[PDB]
């Protein structure tokens, strides 16, 4: 999971 | 927004769509190419091809279970492109590049047409 | 094999599937949640959720146009997860994390359950 | 396009  | 994003989600979705294709699960159309038949999902075909997008948004054609492609279309070129639609992988070879590019132009798959043009230009 | 791969293909496919959802094109099922209705594509739901995969591979249920979820399921939690299925983006907030995790456990969306568990553990 |  990432900060888009 | 303040969303988080799962990097592998789109790839995992496409992998699962290809597993459904393999197992012939919920396929809703047959594409006929020079008497070679390919089962697929209309939504995946539309998501990948400007031609299929136009076909299945047509009020009459959206309801067809069989689509016949132009007789000039090569079944191997179509098969390679159908595999690409469901995997992001293109089996481009010296022996098939002309059929693949011609099929991608007909299907309106601009990124495929682009890499075919570049690979052809490198060999001239 | 000796394939080449188009990096953005899977993401572009999912973006186009979400555009079809937005425009209600070729949606083939309604998911009913506490009298809130959500239109979707069975194949995308199956590709994202172990529950929908099990439902639409069932010989009788594969043919249903309406699926009613358990009354304990929260419509907002479902909506957030349906958006995630079609975009890879999860709108996870302090105010919705419990409903989102409960819905992801029911829908069998393991990666979502994982990030919810981790975000909850960080706040304890 | 890349070599996967
Ligand atoms: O090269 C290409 C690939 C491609 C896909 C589509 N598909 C869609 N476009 C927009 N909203 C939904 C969909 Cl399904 C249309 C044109 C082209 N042209
Ligand atoms: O967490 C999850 C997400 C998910 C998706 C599916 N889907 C499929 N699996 C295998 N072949 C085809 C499909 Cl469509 C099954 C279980 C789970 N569990
Ligand atoms: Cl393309
Ligand atoms: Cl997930």
């Amino acid at each position: 999971w990432v900060i888009p | 927004d303040s969303c988080i994003q799962f990097t592998r989600h789109a790839s995992d979705v496409l992998l699962n769509l290809n597993r459904l294709r393999s197992r012939d699960i919920l396929t809703d159309v047959v594409i006929v190419v020079s008497r070679e038949q390919f089962r697929a999902h209309k939504t995946v075909l539309m998501a990948c091809s400007g031609l299929f997008y136009s076909i299945f948004t047509d009020q009459l054609k959206c309801n067809l279970s069989v689509i016949n492609l132009d007789p000039e279309i090569n079944p191997e070129g179509f098969c390679i492109l159908l595999d690409f639609m469901y995997t992001s992988r293109l089996n481009l070879r010296e022996g098939n590049i002309m059929a693949v590019m011609a099929t991608a132009m007909y299907l309106q798959m601009e990124h495929v047409v682009d890499t075919c043009r570049k690979f052809i230009k490198a060999s001239e």
